[PDB]
């Protein structure tokens, strides 16, 4: 992609494109699909400890940003472009998991219901770290609670996964640029 | 409903009718008597530091453009074109010398003036009086140590006087610390609660912390963590509560400088705050230097709240009686190391932002308390705020305002709702003043 | 709108203004004059049989906790904390000795009493009058053979008197059968209809069945199936219609004990009902034993409906003028074999539950009839309920109430809307009684 | 709000209160004084040409069935059953001799008559007066060269008189071209704007085109493309503006026969229109033949708009103060080759349909201008329509109506809003006439 | 998964997890994807008879439950936890299909529009019945009718499929625990 | 499918079914999935020029219709059944792309956010044109803009793809029959 011609494309998005358009490995796309489906299954049944143990690497950065709305033509205003809805290391994810599992988390009674839909999976090995797997996928996340509360989340996920303990591929980075600026879902208290 | 006569808040602020969280007619009335009358938070110097920098902000349900002028001042204008009413600015922040309307191309300056009209000569000739067509300007814009507030009512007290006795408590952190910066952009989330539910909670609610936030206290290991599940009561002398004439109030939890931050920040913060306190002792005295490094949960009336030391800064933007748009920024001390500021900002959002696990504990409480105010059998019911009544003082030799000398109570609820009722039943600032000439006596009765 | 004067229902219940299904001001007025005044269905003994068992229920737009007391009685309370109005209970059913508020931790007993307040001694001292802080209690809670109803109005007639002439028809199934059980949990679905649309349909609408339910009749092979597509009219003497002073009414379709159930249940049910009828002949007489095994489509005014024998039990919970939350339970006879009860319950949901194919036939009818009541040219139009007018009787030697001796008509619409109008135009029960002193004469005119 | 006294539109139509785009009470008032009173677009002969053909249409918030009668006339009826108010017809178009209600099976003719009632003899006997139970009929249905309009008010002027001076401008294309056809089905999209926002835009807004549609002008290569980004002003004498007594008005852009169509259609269209113009010179004179092939942006008061030559035909169906359902058809000249008609229709939808790239340019403008009318500080603000004021004429020897002899101005806004204010403040047509006896003098002042 | 540690996980959900985490058969996942995509296609075009003939086994149990909201800590209250929105054998599904196809089903004119999105497909052969295929998948179901009525359903499906007539794999059990307690879709009259 | 028996099925839908039920080619389904995922990625990052260059054939017909609601039993009324929301050749798509990229397209500032979910992919070679690939897939398209505007689109896509320049498979026909008659998304200004 030439971003001088394709005026709406960001440098970052163009770079991420290039990663997948090149060396397509069908076996890798299938491995990635399995990895992500199993991860989503664990999250959906609220097996958060199992998710940490089986899916999340010790060196993880788990990040979801909200980007301030700026003019397409803006080039003077330079201040912090985004805030971090999430920007978690492993210990910080563990804190959030303990908060979910705490019997005095009143908001979790009656039990929440989660359903995740993972689509558009792409996978490509890193060029320089032959053990680093880039995985892109999109998620629709449906959360239902308390009779008539229904919140639906939509996002693209840029992941890096790497073989860890026992040769199990685990998430070492997730980056989401959340597409809705003002949330209409009460909160973003879900693991995208 | 007759707002001159209806007792929505009982004497001394002891109770409020539950309908205040649900009634849409009253919400509409609040647009006039609360939001068009009082000081509302806009932005910080740190977010619009250079000439031409601007942000958009809500003031009640209205949207304004807040712009740094060439002379260093700040002016704010309705985000509405003077021709046929189109929204001028569609972004949240930027830098520009003016704003052009996407409908018919009228161009307004950063100073609000109508500067250009396409083909003016051929179309309007000399007949368009552009001098009378500037953007509708916010009458009053003032700063409290970099924090910029606006008011549509020219008759309002100056911002400093409006803060009343609350200013004394804020100054150690807002002024004597060397100054704060607001870290943007804010998180933005809609909750199904009345704006008053989080406003009242931040102004005066320490009682809820151990129970509502049991899980966050147990899980995060913060310094107020002994409270989890009401396992322990903060000891005698652990803090105080205060309120003021114009409705602002706060709780003070002595020494709680690391606030809600998880153990990962506790040693660093407790070292930093203590070191600055030691310097401040010589400058502002021991008590005020201690206040600097004490956790303040404050609402600046009506709808701006904060937790100092934790660094949480909130705007509860009203949408309707059961809908509020929550803006969350971080506040940091300017002279903190940059890496600490960055981590503090992330921690503010981690705990109280859109996915803030502490703030999530409050959701059902605020939403259901608000929504119940619409339910038929609850409209005329009484919400209670009598905890600590009869033990408040005024004019104390050390701590100013109406003060409850205990960490947990409802002193600040009473002062908040006393001011609220005085505004709702008044047509202008002069009537509010008349309704408030014995404000502290009313709050310290019995 | 002046509800004292406005003729919303014409004399003899012959017509109603279409706006009654659409007007939000009238909906708000109904909260006071219909829902806060009349008996509303809560639960059944079978759902809260043991001490401490509770369920939540709606009463109008209010939510209540309905709890089995230690002494075997049932009490019901607003699901709203007496402190600052948070919703106490977030589940639909359970067993507990009390309810603790998740906001500040106040603890209420199953008896509604405020039993505990965290740190009461240290915070409130002796100043909190807990005896005056019990949950707001539903004034009246009564049982009709295990079916539990509540009323917020202390002045209401006893439930049995309120059922009026309808009770005679319900007793063979509700009492003389040995008793019914309610099988939970209910299905719950929101429809975009006024609560009165399904209420009027169940109270008195046999006319719609062959046409509205043509496809379900043709496809399911149930015993009323000869009606599909209006292929045949129920013969003379196939049934009757009745209505009563306080608005409750029903249709009776003689012998239709298998109701809407598909052919898979027909032989079993027709055997069971006939066998019990044979026993009941000796006890309550031939006519009443026959009524036991006859299909009753009934509304207990205002918003509780049922189909006996089919076993469908409905609550039309009001949300706004064009929104209703439909609760669907199954009713079964206690002495039926357990396997039959299970299959009957599934069949109730199969036909009339959230994916009930019969109930789906009614959706567009109820929703559009309701929504049309908001449309400008239809607000002042007249909905007709004159079928069978001038042929109703009162005081019959065999069948009590205002009775139309035919299976298909609008007798029960007229009685429903006569009571509705009398309530809407009255400020209390005494005024309703005054407005109803010639109720049967009005219905049997011409 | 007192609609007799409230000045919503200032003298000469020079400004309007911004609340008119946001106020729900006024929207409800418009249902009575605008939509129930005035002529509203229903359909075209080409969409219901044969006996029994019907379509559904909105008239304000009401829905009607519009049916071709056996005698060749058209009658229209409320889409609401006379029994218990169910919506009769659930489709958008078809052919039938009648309509049967899905609730209780009542059958109405294409002529609105109640023709059948299931089991009438057995149920109603002779007691049902079917002659008084016909569908509620639209009082007035008239045609303007195949374009069918309806009016609920029997007292309205004939459609031709209602078009007033606008008819003269429409006739060359609507009549002298040999006639137009409407190509269905329409696109249908909901926008979050008041119906008046697009109505005012189409009636009189040439000023917005170069700026609002800069991107569509630059990208599509249409014949008005020199306007992109206000790069050039249409030369002197490029067009005119007109308005009329009953509110209809339009802009005229001389010779612009290919309108918004991309270059792919320009040569073909410019050839076709010029050839027909040459024939029309002899028949209707040079000026009127030129008008035929000139681009007219017109609103037929209140809520029907069009762009002749471009072929765009719009209904702005009102839902609430900030919600409008946009119907988009194409108009074509009957004697165009079929392949050209097909391509013209696709191009109308390409530019102004549900994914119309030109219409997309207008979205934010209409939606935000409308929504800002609800905002507290903007309700009492003044929307300006003074461009060209003091240069309009009436009674010109060549161009009739109140006319601004320039392509860009606000003449047609002033006439639209003058009529709007006269209706909103009047109780009937006689009062509108009294309020309009000096209509042209008011518009041509100064 | 240890459900004593992962406090939010039900015994049933833990059991279902174990089924897929073990013997992964990529060919099976692809067969399952085809089976489910074809089933969804038939349903979307309202080919209900073809769906019965080609996709549904004679011994089917087709079940969708709605579970009452109870306290996470509840352990005394023992009454019926759920009701059956659907609990259909083959003949009962046929009744529903005939109801859909009946020309006097007034609600089906004008014709409804269905669009189904099937994701997160997992497949595993039964351990003991080597002819029983377990398939898990999630569905978003979009139903549009009458101009402006739009209802969207979200669910996880636990299926068993088995080879029937002509060796064609057919649905012998579908179980859905519907995640929203109070439906906001007018009804649940769709085949999930 | 017998449409005399399956009364709700259109002749067109029955014909399209037959195409995929026959010769299943697993490799083709995977190629199609890749093609569509990459196309959706380019659209999501608003790389519209790259989309035209890499995904769209010179002979394309890109068509989205809206069908008028008619009675299921209707057989007399014969007028135009549908209008074209889109019916674009390559040059017309290019016009729309230039409109998106124009710096005076005011509606595109601040930048829009798109997320696409592609599911239910089926692929089959044309019987007679051995170089024509039929691909069916469903899309959920999420568009977020201006803080709190969120529009979600749902559709089934009937595509034909063919090898073009450099052997790259490109879209030569897309047909969508949009399932919602009255749009509740402000417009249909998205590429389905
Ligand atoms: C009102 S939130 C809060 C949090 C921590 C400490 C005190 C108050
Ligand atoms: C009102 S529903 C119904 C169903 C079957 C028989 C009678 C009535
Ligand atoms: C009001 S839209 C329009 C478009 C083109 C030319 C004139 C007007
Ligand atoms: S509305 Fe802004 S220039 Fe016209
Ligand atoms: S609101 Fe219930 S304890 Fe405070
Ligand atoms: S509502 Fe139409 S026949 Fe009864
Ligand atoms: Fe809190
Ligand atoms: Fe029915
Ligand atoms: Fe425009």
């Amino acid at each position: 992609i030439n971003i001088q011609e394709d005026k709406l494309v960001s440098a970052h998005d163009a770079e991420e494109i290039l990663r997948f358009f090149n060396c397509h490995d069908s076996a890798l796309q299938q491995e990635a699909t399995t990895l992500l489906t199993q991860e989503a299954h664990l999250l959906d049944i609220q097996a958060y400890r199992a998710w940490l143990e089986h899916c999340v690497g010790s060196e993880v950065q788990y990040q979801v940003i909200s980007r301030e709305l700026r003019a397409a033509s803006e080039r003077r205003y330079k201040l912090n472009e985004a805030m971090n809805v999430y920007n978690e290391n492993f210990q910080q994810l563990k804190v959030r998991v303990e908060h979910q599992l705490d019997p005095q988390n009143w908001g979790n009674s009656p039990k929440l219901r989660f359903t995740r839909f993972i689509t558009n999976v792409q996978a490509a090995m890193d060029v320089n770290d032959k053990e680093l797997l880039h995985i892109r996928s999109n998620v629709i996340l449906h959360r239902a609670r308390r009779g008539n509360q229904v919140d639906v989340f939509y996002a693209a996920r840029e992941d890096k996964w790497k073989r860890g303990e026992g040769g199990v591929r685990k998430l070492v980075q997730r980056f989401v640029d959340y597409p809705e600026r003002i949330l209409q879902t009460h909160n973003l208290m879900v693991f995208l | 409903m007759n707002y001159n006569n209806k007792i929505l808040v009982s004497e001394s602020g002891l109770s409020q009718k539950h309908l205040i969280h649900g009634d849409e007619e009253l919400f509409q009335h609040e647009l006039k008597t609360i939001f068009a009358r009082n000081w509302l938070f806009l932005t910080h110097d740190s977010l619009i530091p250079a000439p031409g920098d601007y942000v958009t902000a809500k003031m009640g349900i209205d949207e304004v453009i807040v712009s740094r002028q060439n002379d260093g001042s700040i002016r704010a204008f309705l985000n509405v074109c003077r021709h046929r009413g189109k929204t001028l600015v569609s972004v949240e922040a930027g830098n520009a010398k003016g704003f052009v309307c996407s409908y018919h191309g009228w161009g307004f300056g950063s100073n609000g003036e109508l500067q250009s009209v396409p083909f003016e000569k051929d179309l309007y000739g000399e007949s368009l009086n552009k001098k009378c067509l500037g953007l509708k300007e916010v009458a009053r814009v003032e700063s409290f140590h970099g924090f910029i507030y606006g008011c549509f009512d020219q008759e309002a007290p100056p911002l400093m006087d409006y803060l009343g006795d609350a200013a004394w408590y804020l100054e150690p952190m807002f002024k004597h610390s060397g100054g704060l910066e607001l870290v943007g952009p804010p998180g933005k989330v809609v909750i199904k609660a009345n704006w008053k539910a989080p406003a009242e909670n931040f102004v005066g609610d320490a009682y809820h912390v151990g129970w509502t936030h049991a899980s966050s206290l147990r899980s995060g290991e913060s310094i107020f963590s002994s409270l989890a599940g009401n396992a322990a009561l903060p000891p005698e002398g652990a803090g105080l509560q205060m309120t003021s004439k114009y409705g602002s109030g706060m709780g003070v939890l002595w020494d709680g400088y690391s606030g809600v931050h998880s153990a990962d920040l506790v040693p660093e913060l407790m070292a930093f705050g203590g070191a600055k306190q030691e310097r401040l002792n010589k400058e502002i005295g021991d008590v005020r230097a201690r206040i600097y490094r004490s956790h303040l949960n404050c609402t600046v009336f009506p709808n701006n709240s904060m937790l100092t030391c934790s660094g949480v800064f909130k705007v509860w933007n009203p949408i309707d009686a059961n809908t509020t748009e929550v803006w969350t920024y971080a506040i940091v001390e300017k002279d903190m190391p940059e890496d600490l500021k960055r981590r503090l900002a992330d921690s503010v959002q981690r705990t109280f932002g859109p996915a803030g696990f502490w703030e999530s504990d409050d959701n059902d409480n605020m939403e259901t308390a608000s929504q119940n105010g619409k339910k038929y059998q609850s409209r005329d019911s009484d919400l209670l705020s009598n905890l600590g009544f009869g033990e408040d003082v005024y004019g104390d030799a050390v701590y100013p305002g109406v003060v409850g000398k205990s960490a947990i109570g409802e002193t600040s609820y009473r002062g908040f709702y006393r001011a609220y009722q005085a505004h709702v039943s008044s047509s202008n600032w002069a009537e509010f003043e008349h309704a408030s000439s014995t404000w502290h006596t009313e709050l310290t009765k019995t």
